[PDB]
């Protein structure tokens, strides 16, 4: 029912009435040569490089953009097709410079992996070769527009997803260029992602630029942690060093796109790094030590203190395996008092079943929604790929989007509804329009961001939006279940950390003065020694030395994110194990194995040694940390929403402002952002 | 088609088609596939029980002598559910023709050795034992040829990484010449040369 | 057309004719060459390290003929026989010295023989 | 005859030294070096091993190493015969998944609208 | 101490676990109305033998295995540990 | 131009024997602790 | 730590440098639009590439050629 | 299991065959200690053999045991004769190679997870 039986190469196949010759011939396993067609873009017909000879016809058509009628004989290999592909791809290889000694796409470029397989055998021009000039765009994208097969693929990118309409087509005939007519710089998030799109060596990387050819790298897949959704990358080592990283095209997150910060931040891995254990020396001095001095040094103080005078904070980018060796060491001594760096208010729940603390509609359900309301967040500069999914789903079907607080620049036509916490209280009632379109919605979606919930009125706004999430779901609600209330984040290892059974928000240490703290937070200054009591020690365990490692007693090294098999959890409860790329330099070690040799030199010895025994200890506590990349159906929060009505805190008087600047707050955030000097070199080119 | 392209002939493509038609007709206990190579050669698949008789049928006859064993070899293939591949090869000295005998096998399943039929395959069978581990049955002399006295890997198969485990050296700690764990002074870079776009349309796998 | 000691030529007034295009290292059958480039400060790309073992060198003539910019040349002098294995490893700044001890020798050879290849 | 039917799990030992229990293998589908667009690099399940240390040889900078496996890719045809090789030699493993994209709905000529939102320019 | 918390595991389906799927409906909002100190955890899927961990006394484990109770047996088998 | 003066030699230890070395920058550049004051 | 390998070995290193020996070239001028540089003589040197010389303030040494080229 | 065996049938001819060749090696320890002019104590050479046969006792299958026989049967060609020039025999006794830690804390000082 509803298909056309179409014969490719004299062999039947059944396609929908309305597909292409391209996709139908790609169903029986053939690749016609493609230039002007990428899947995640629109379709143009401006290179004429798919030329199928359709049977019983004089003419030759483009298989990129035409429907498939009643059952043709799509005749791919003939003697008129092969006279066309060979004839089109002698044209563009004429007006073209004679590089591949020095052009940087010398390994993959598609004037080269066509032109052995398809295409001609020799050249007949024999002099000419027009030569246009280059220019600059930014300090990310080296631009040599001499090369330029003029496929108009980078230009349809900008009018699409990355909604800055900046590039164009300037000229007539052979005389045309591509780049921006005025000298405007083109820079946003997703700005460096065009250098994958560009099918020849025109757009190429600036920091990587002249280092290594791509038949030598060793691709090992991995997951990146600088952000909420995680990533899907593939690192590329040459001789034990990271050269550059790519996207990996997972079908739900990173559809094919990667974030710009996550691409150009491998320099911070190897610039300013701590390699060895260091001893106290009694002044502001702090000097290196051999590995068997500073082990029983701190392990001496464990046998002395007891009770709540020792604690630990951890809220950065460490995994969910070096956050079990901490929890079973501080709670076999029965002194828990430990929290993450991030502030998250708990009112009736929060550690138990979490009820909205994971993003309940997944990313694949965002394309199914109809009316999206979101409050208290600037979604552009935190989880940008979730923003691009809105940008896709705002197009290609209808969508209606409103926002509360702080008029900012989102690329699609939203409307600033109001700017106060009191808009939330009135929208529980019927007023201040759209007013009932949430009630008149078929698949609603109400996002709270984690930028507003960090504030002092967090227990109010948590219960306020859960009321209107209750108000919609008790009406019908949707059809249907269609989980409504949800949240995102901006710190990667929090959902991994919190669903081990920690507490949210640094409050327990904020009241009492415990003596010794372990810092794995750490660079955010929510605790200083001034807020601490006097010069009683704190022992630091990390890999960078930005803020908190100069103010420390004994520091211990660790491996960052490309050096250890780990586990991280994005905002849907997936579990994405990163893998080994480089072994960590110097005397640095893995994080969770320095804890056992802290344990075994002290009294208590933990009943697990290898990494498989660690993950069974995970499977004891949480059984969904080995169910890799699966989103189970479990909401259970009708009980939670009434029980979260227990706390009756009210709102405040302040506009829900995000921390983010025009762009400039996007670059320098976490830890690896800070030490990476290319972020330091692309930040002064913004301000000028 | 043109110059610098090999001219074929249909003479040998018809005779070697017609000849080995009746090697499957008159021994249909063993022969389970016969196919004609496009460059005028013959392959004939034989169940490993017919290792001795279909040689012995060939070994002496009036219509197919094949009295010279040119090459016994062996190929290993993971993902086949029966690993190896034993390939015999013979020469009709009266007739100027070639035919290959491709008998599949496994590790633990022995093969009846072709020692009595041809005395050429005495050394061609001690060798394959050392390089893969195929145990040829009732061999009159099975030993250790082409390897050292300490290898236990059977190295020409896909599970033995290229450099060994036993990189050797000397020391004066007594007098001896002693082994060690393997210790390279360079990585042995592994390049990547397998380029996309599926350049060969004729040999194309079924779509699935 | 004799094969022997290695060299790196350079242009009239010097440019270090190499451009680090990474082909003389991809068709050494014996994996002798070891190149690590970097964008040099002027903007044109060059080598930093260049290493040819003189023991793994099996003396093909596959470096000599893969080069587009016509730089690395098997030079015609069999003068050798050093006394330490620590020495036969070549750096970049040996080859240039060894490639500018003569170019009156080499450039008389290549001008005679480039007409065939 | 003497065909002696029974059932016992085939596990082999003796040939490597100690790398049976130390190393967990990894089976994956390779996925499309994204700087180009040809999809012949897919369609074969492979396996690949762990990575270990690479120090520096303190005379040049050659990244010398132990870890004698370090360069082994095998090409298996399917999942069904993927795991059937990690058991017969008897080492651990972990299995990835094959990912094939959305089917999907694209139509040139929908780029020009009367009241819809997909309408492109600058072409 | 004892104690600190407990860990209610279950499965989403394979309906032998259906005591907890009524126990949340009956005694969670009545259960956690009492004890506003103890952060009892709920996790995802054991898929078989839906156990119930307890953790106290310098980090020691006590695991009952309710496989298939009623809605009233799970109502009363929790205060075995909650009282103690 | 760029030709040598007269000649040279391949002298095994003259005392000069060229003794090959590495020609790169160091890679990771480890972080140094703060100063002697606090 | 590393410098002991050339104690009494004279440490033979390069003398001339071409890190910048470009600059002594009298950078050529033409008064045209695009120029060829198969520099170093025909059938030797780098392949022929056509450079645009219209801007601030030179061709760009061809990418291959090294020699400062301009109008 | 449709495959013919090598020598044995099932668990009994095999586990009398492996006890046969042990009496060969027990006899042919004190011969090679003077046939190669190697100076150790003779009880060392008997300790290595009774060490080696206990290594493989986890087998629950025939014709795998029979495969180890063929290796064990072969070595008595070279060892009882003179084909190994004093050096291929002495590789079983790892005298040169440094001791491995094999305990957790000693690995942690030296070596990135061996
Ligand atoms: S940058 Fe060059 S290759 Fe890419 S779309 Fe523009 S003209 Fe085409
Ligand atoms: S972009 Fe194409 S034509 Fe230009 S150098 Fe690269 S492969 Fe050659
Ligand atoms: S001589 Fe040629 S191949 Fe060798 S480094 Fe220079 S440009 Fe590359
Ligand atoms: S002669 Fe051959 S093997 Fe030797 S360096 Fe040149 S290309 Fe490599
Ligand atoms: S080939 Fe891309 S437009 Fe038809
Ligand atoms: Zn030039």
């Amino acid at each position: 029912s509803n298909l056309i039986e179409v014969f490719v190469d004299g062999q039947s196949v059944m396609v929908e009435p309305g597909t292409t010759v391209l996709q139908a011939c790609e169903k029986v396993g053939m690749q016609i040569p493609r230039f002007c067609y990428h899947e995640r873009l629109s379709v143009a017909g401006n290179c004429r490089m798919c030329l199928v000879e359709i049977e019983k016809a004089p003419k030759v058509v483009a298989a990129c953009a035409m429907p498939v009628m009643k059952g043709w004989n799509i005749l791919t290999n003939s003697e008129k097709t092969k006279k066309a592909r060979e004839g089109v791809m002698e044209f563009l290889l004429a007006n073209h410079p004679l590089d591949c000694p020095i052009c940087d796409q010398g390994g993959e470029c598609d004037l080269q992996d066509q032109s052995m397989m398809f295409g001609s055998d020799r050249s007949r021009f024999l002099e000419g070769k027009r030569a246009v000039e280059d220019k600059n765009i930014g300090p990310l994208v080296k631009t040599i527009m001499t090369r330029c097969i003029q496929c108009t693929r980078c230009i349809r990118f900008a009018s699409e997803i990355a909604g800055v309409d900046d590039l164009g087509t300037t000229g007539r005939g052979n005389d045309m260029q591509v780049g921006t007519y005025i000298e405007k710089m083109f820079m946003s998030e997703l700005s460096g992602n065009i250098i994958d799109i560009c099918p020849v060596g025109a757009l190429t990387s600036k920091p990587y630029a002249f280092t290594a050819r791509p038949w030598e790298t060793r691709k090992t897949e991995s997951i990146d942690v600088m952000d909420a959704v995680g990533s899907n990358i593939v690192v590329s080592t040459r001789t034990g060093e990271v050269m550059r990283i790519l996207p990996r095209m997972h079908e739900d997150i990173n559809e094919e796109w990667i974030s710009d910060k996550t691409r150009f931040a491998y320099d911070g891995l190897k610039r300013q790094r701590l390699t060895e254990p260091m001893v106290r020396n009694e002044k502001g001095l702090l000097t290196h030590t051999t590995w068997e001095d500073a082990l029983s040094r701190v392990a001496g103080m464990l046998q002395s203190f007891q009770g709540n005078d020792v604690a630990a904070i951890a809220g950065g980018l460490v995994d969910a395996e070096a956050l079990i060796a901490l929890k079973d060491l501080l709670n076999r001594v029965d002194s828990d008092t430990l929290c993450t760096e991030e502030v998250f208010p708990t009112a009736g729940a929060g550690t138990d079943l979490r009820s909205n603390y994971l993003l309940n509609t997944t990313i694949a359900g965002v394309e199914e929604a109809d009316v999206v309301l979101l409050v208290g967040t600037n979604p552009r500069f935190e989880a940008p790929l979730f923003n691009a999914r809105i940008r896709k789903s705002w197009l290609h079907n209808d969508l209606k989007v409103a926002l509360i607080g702080s008029p900012v620049d989102l690329t699609y036509r939203y409307d600033h509804l109001g700017d106060s916490p009191k808009i939330l209280q009135d929208i529980a009632s019927g007023s201040h329009p759209f007013s009932q379109v949430l009630q008149e919605a078929k698949k609603p979606m109400v996002i709270l961001g984690s930028s507003a919930l960090q504030r002092n009125d967090g227990a109010a706004i948590l219960a306020a939006v859960s009321n209107i999430a209750q108000k919609i779901r008790t009406s019908s609600g949707v059809t249907g279940d269609w989980k409504v209330m949800n949240i995102l984040h901006r710190i990667a290892s929090q959902v991994a950390a919190l669903d081990l059974g920690y507490k949210p928000g640094v409050e327990a240490i904020q009241k009492n003065p415990p003596k010794m703290l372990f810092l794995l937070g750490a660079d955010g200054g929510c605790i200083t020694r001034q807020d601490l009591p006097k010069d009683c020690f704190i022992v630091y365990q990390g890999h960078h030395g930005d803020v908190g490692a100069p103010i420390a007693d004994v520091i211990l090294p660790g491996a960052a994110y490309t050096e250890k098999s780990a586990t991280y959890v994005n905002t849907e409860g997936r579990a994405q194990q990163t893998k080994v790329a480089v072994t960590p330099p110097g005397l640095a070690r893995e994080d969770w194995k320095i804890i056992r040799a802290l344990s075994e030199i002290a009294g208590m010895t933990l009943p697990y040694d290898t990494l498989d025994q660690v993950r069974n200890r995970l499977e004891e506590v949480s059984p969904n940390l080995v169910r890799y990349d699966d989103v189970e159906g479990a909401n259970y929060f009708q009980q939670a929403s009434e029980l979260s009505k227990l706390v009756n805190q009210q709102l405040l008087a302040d506009p829900l402002v995000p921390p983010q600047l025009t762009i400039k707050d996007f670059y320098m955030t976490d830890s690896i952002s800070r030490a990476s000097q290319t972020m330091a070199k692309c930040v002064k080119a913004v301000t000028e | 088609t043109r110059p610098t392209v090999r001219p074929r002939n249909d003479v040998a493509h018809k005779q070697l088609s017609a000849f080995g038609e009746y090697v499957a007709e008159i021994l249909p206990k063993y022969v389970q596939q016969v196919q004609v190579s496009c460059f005028n050669e013959l392959e004939i698949c034989i169940h490993p029980d017919g290792v001795i008789p279909v040689l012995t049928f060939l070994r002496d006859h009036s219509n197919a002598q094949f009295k010279s064993l040119a090459d016994l070899t062996a190929v290993d293939i993971p993902t086949r559910q029966n690993r190896f591949e034993i390939v015999y090869n013979l020469l009709s000295l009266r007739f100027n023709s070639r035919i290959r005998v491709k008998t599949y096998t496994d590790e633990l399943t022995p093969i009846e050795s072709s020692v009595p039929v041809y005395k050429a395959a005495n050394w061609y069978e001690r060798e394959i034992w050392d390089m893969f581990g195929v145990f040829f049955a009732n061999h009159p002399d099975l030993r250790r040829i082409l390897t050292d006295y300490g290898f236990e890997g059977h190295p020409f198969r896909k599970d033995f990484p290229l450099s060994g485990y036993v990189e050797l050296r000397y020391d004066d700690e007594v007098k001896r010449v002693v082994a060690e764990p393997v210790e390279l002074a360079q990585e042995f870079r592994k390049f990547d040369l397998n380029s996309p776009w599926e350049a060969f349309p004729a040999y194309r796998q079924p779509p699935e | 057309r004799f094969r022997g000691e290695h060299a790196l030529r350079r242009y009239p007034s010097g440019e270090e004719r190499c451009i680090a295009c990474k082909l003389c290292e991809a068709v050494c059958p014996a994996q002798a060459i070891t190149i690590e480039a970097e964008p040099r400060a002027d903007g044109s790309r060059r080598t930093t390290r260049y290493d040819i073992d003189m023991t793994k060198c099996i003396y093909c003539g596959f470096c000599q003929e893969a080069c587009p910019v016509d730089a690395i040349v098997e030079g015609p002098n069999f003068e050798f026989s050093t006394e330490t294995h620590e020495e036969l490893l070549y750096n970049k700044e040996k080859l240039l010295n060894n490639g500018d001890k003569w170019e009156a020798e080499i450039a008389a050879n290549i001008q005679a023989d480039y007409l065939y290849r | 005859i003497t065909v002696d039917e029974k059932l016992d799990i085939t596990t082999i030992t003796g040939v490597p030294e100690e790398h049976i229990k130390t190393r967990k293998a990894r089976i994956f589908v390779p996925a499309r070096n994204n700087m180009q667009s040809g999809v012949n690099n897919t369609k074969k399940w492979k396996m690949e091993f762990d990575t270990r240390e690479r120090w520096e040889n303190p005379l040049m900078g050659w990244a010398s190493t132990a870890d004698p496996l370090s360069n082994l890719v095998l090409t298996f045809s399917t999942k069904e015969d993927a795991v059937a090789f990690a058991e017969k030699n008897g080492w651990s493993y972990d299995v990835e998944e094959r990912k094939v994209p959305k089917p999907k709905s694209k139509s040139y000529g929908a780029n020009f609208s009367w009241n819809k939102r997909t309408r492109v320019s600058t072409k | 101490l004892g104690l600190r918390e407990i860990r209610i595991h279950l499965c989403q389906r394979s309906p032998g676990s259906q005591g907890v799927r009524d126990f949340i409906e009956k005694r969670y909002v009545e259960l956690k109305k009492a004890n506003p100190d103890l952060p009892i955890l709920i996790r995802e899927c054991s898929d078989v033998q839906p156990k119930l961990w307890a953790r106290y006394a310098f980090g020691q484990e006590k695991n009952v295995s309710l496989n298939n109770f009623s809605a009233d047996q799970v109502t009363r088998a929790l205060e075995n540990v909650l009282s103690s | 131009k760029f030709i040598w003066t007269n000649h040279k030699f391949n002298l095994s230890g003259t005392p000069q024997q060229y003794v090959p070395y590495s020609t790169t920058r160091k890679k990771i550049q480890e972080w140094v602790p703060p100063s002697t004051p606090y | 730590y590393r410098k002991v390998r050339f104690v009494g070995r004279q440490k033979e290193v390069n003398e001339n440098f071409a890190i910048d020996l470009i600059a002594e070239q009298p950078v050529s001028q033409v008064g045209s639009r695009v120029i060829s540089c198969d520099g170093g003589g025909g059938a030797l040197g780098h392949p022929r590439v056509y450079i645009n010389l219209d801007k601030e303030t030179k061709t760009g040494t061809c990418g291959y050629c090294g020699l400062q080229f301009r109008q | 299991t449709s495959v013919k065996p090598i020598f044995s049938r099932d668990m009994n001819e095999a586990k009398r065959r492996v006890r046969e060749l042990y009496r060969a090696w027990y006899r042919e320890v004190p011969n090679t200690v003077h046939l190669f002019q190697l100076d150790i104590s003779v009880k060392q050479g008997r300790d290595k053999v009774r060490e080696m046969f206990k290594k493989n006792a986890h087998i629950t299958d025939p014709r795998v045991v029979d495969l180890l026989v063929i290796k064990g049967k072969m070595e008595l060609e070279e060892t009882i004769k003179v084909w190994k020039q004093r050096t291929h025999v002495m590789r079983f006794f790892h005298e040169t190679e440094a001791p491995r830690p094999k305990d957790f804390l000693s690995k942690f000082y030296v070596g990135h997870d061996p």
